[PDB]
């Protein structure tokens, strides 16, 4: 199915601190009150960057998997987290077309090339995207079909990796014993600022006469 | 000043602008991050058992800070030279990866690596390219690589087919066919065993010794932000008109003790109309505002 969002998917442009100051913003943006899809799973496209939210006290949700044709051949992200901890990784690998005691992994089957390593209910929103040679990741973890509010979006990771990304995945805890994805355009933003320096409202500037 | 501001001989009362006061800076203190992950260059160096010629063993250094203030400072090297970059200024020009390969060859051999050269090294098991960048490395080692009654574990090669193209490696171990006639792999009368493993001893004289190696090469294709080399932090001076550069934010004024509290991944503060007015110090993380 399809659902809208209200107002989601903001993150902060960047460093530098800020106060009450309604700054004015042109950026890569979810538009006020979109057409994001709802999935209850298969190769989607990227073309710029994503909105990313999901719900579960539980973890289905096990991280993605990114690139341009998610194989050999041609390199590609991975981002998983077993009930260990987040593992980044970029090889050359075979994924499985349709990739998923506790004994788990039948993701891919090749590691081969790897030019990049590391180790170490609920609402999970998370935006991606890819610039210059550089795959930045924002995150929110609010806790409690979407709902309706304001929460910013507060970048956690930067990768220097020169990857390429046309397409993208997800991963999932089969059972042996809801998301949605939005896009984002460039638009422009007016965004409010509090006196602690944190994002409380905002304004889509290409919605309606008011704004 | 007054009479040269009015152009005249005789001013008559008044008050009269007549130029400017500037406070002056001293000293530039420039800031910036720590080295944090760095280039491990204390095993590539210092490995227990170093690799032989013919199959010598190539490690890639991934994104990190290069202190080779290390290993320009330390040894007797007894070989050093750099051919595409200049030796000194190896710490603010950076490149996309580093190789370090290493091997173990005779004394007298050292001076086949380098770009255009000629020997049962250079065409046979090692060839450097014309258009090198990198830079060659070589000291002795005969106190660690030499046992006395024979050290019979580095195998140069001096047979083959053909001679190596740049930057190839080749392990195969068949017969080499001199003559006419076909030997199926065995050795016997013109087909030989392509490997001539050195006679290491202690009692060697200088040309015949065990001279360690390890070849830098640099690469650049593409790759915006790469491995570099270190830079510097001076000491942060506050309450004086300073010259300051925050791991990038070059500016001038006064640096005093803030009590704003930034969010914990914001570097610089700014105002209305857009002027940095607060910093926090990469080093200490402590917000301090900026007054002209
Ligand atoms: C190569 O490795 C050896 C041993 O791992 C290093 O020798 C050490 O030197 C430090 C500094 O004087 C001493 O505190 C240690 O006790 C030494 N180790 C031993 C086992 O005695 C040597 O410094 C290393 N060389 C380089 C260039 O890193
Ligand atoms: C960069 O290096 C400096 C030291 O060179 C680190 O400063 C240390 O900070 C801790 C605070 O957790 C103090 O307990 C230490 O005494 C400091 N060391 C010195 C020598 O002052 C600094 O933390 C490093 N940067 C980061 C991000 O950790
Ligand atoms: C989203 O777009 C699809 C495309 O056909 C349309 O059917 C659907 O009604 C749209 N949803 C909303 C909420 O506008
Ligand atoms: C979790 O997955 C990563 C992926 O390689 C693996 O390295 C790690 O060992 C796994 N955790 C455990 C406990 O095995
Ligand atoms: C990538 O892997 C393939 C197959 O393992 C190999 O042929 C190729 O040389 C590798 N890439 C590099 C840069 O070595
Ligand atoms: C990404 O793909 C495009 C295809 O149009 C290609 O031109 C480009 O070089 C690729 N990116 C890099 C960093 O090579
Ligand atoms: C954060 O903002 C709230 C309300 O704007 C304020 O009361 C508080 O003092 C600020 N600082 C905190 C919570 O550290």
């Amino acid at each position: 199915s399809y659902t809208n969002s209200f107002t989601r998917g903001v993150y902060y442009p960047d460093k530098v601190f800020r106060s009450s100051v309604l700054h004015s913003t042109q950026d890569l943006f979810l538009p006020f009150f979109s057409n994001v899809t709802w999935f209850h799973n298969p190769v989607l496209p990227f073309n710029d960057g994503v909105y990313f939210a999901s719900t579960e006290k539980s973890n289905i949700i096990r991280g993605w998997i990114f690139g341009t044709t998610l194989d050999s051949k041609t390199q590609s992200l991975l981002i998983v987290n077993n009930a260990t901890n987040v593992v980044i990784k970029v090889c050359e690998f075979q994924f499985c077309n349709d990739p998923f005691m506790e004994s788990e992994f039948r993701v891919y089957s090749s590691a081969n090339n790897c030019t990049f390593e590391y180790v170490s209910k609920n609402l999970r929103e998370f935006v991606f995207k890819n610039i210059d040679g550089y795959f930045k990741i924002y995150s929110k973890h609010t806790p409690i079909d979407l709902p309706q509010g304001f929460s910013a979006l507060e970048p956690l990771v930067d990768l220097p990796i020169g990857i390429n990304i046309t397409r993208f995945q997800t991963l999932l805890a089969l059972h042996r014993s809801a998301y949605y994805v939005g896009y984002l355009q460039p638009r422009t933003f007016l965004l409010k600022y509090n006196e602690n320096g944190t994002i409380t409202d905002a304004v889509d500037c290409a919605l309606d006469p008011l704004s | 000043e007054t009479k040269c501001t009015l152009k005249s001989f005789t001013v008559e009362k008044g008050i009269y602008q007549t130029s400017n006061f500037r406070v002056q800076p001293t000293e530039s203190i420039v800031r910036f991050p720590n080295i944090t992950n760095l280039c491990p260059f204390d095993e590539v160096f210092n490995a227990t058992t170093f690799a032989s010629v013919y199959a010598w063993n190539r490690k890639r250094i991934s994104n990190c800070v290069a202190d080779y203030s290390v290993l320009y400072n330390f040894a007797p090297f007894f070989a050093f030279k750099c051919y595409g970059v200049s030796p000194t200024k190896l710490n603010d020009l950076c490149f996309t990866n580093v190789y370090a390969d290493s091997f173990v060859i005779r004394g007298n051999e050292v001076s086949q690596i380098a770009p255009g050269q000629t020997g049962n090294i250079a065409d046979y098991n090692y060839k450097l390219p014309d258009d090198f960048t990198g830079c060659v490395i070589a000291w002795n080692s005969n106190k660690l690589d030499s046992k006395v009654g024979g050290n019979y574990n580095y195998r140069y090669r001096l047979f083959r087919k053909s001679n190596l193209k740049p930057f190839e490696r080749d392990i195969s171990t068949e017969i080499y066919q001199a003559g006419n006639k076909p030997c199926n792999g065995v050795a016997g009368v013109n087909c030989y065993f392509p490997l001539q493993s050195y006679g290491f001893r202690p009692t060697y004289g200088v040309g015949h010794q065990p001279y360690r190696v390890v070849v830098l090469s640099f690469e650049l294709l593409h790759a915006p932000a790469t491995v570099c080399g270190p830079k510097k932090s001076t000491n942060l001076v506050k309450n004086k008109c300073v010259n300051f550069n925050f791991n990038g934010l070059t500016g001038t004024g006064v640096l005093t003790e803030s009590n704003k509290k930034f969010l914990p991944f914001q570097q610089f503060g700014r105002d209305i109309a857009d002027t940095t007015d607060a910093v926090r110090d990469p080093q200490t993380l402590e917000i301090l505002d900026i007054t002209p």
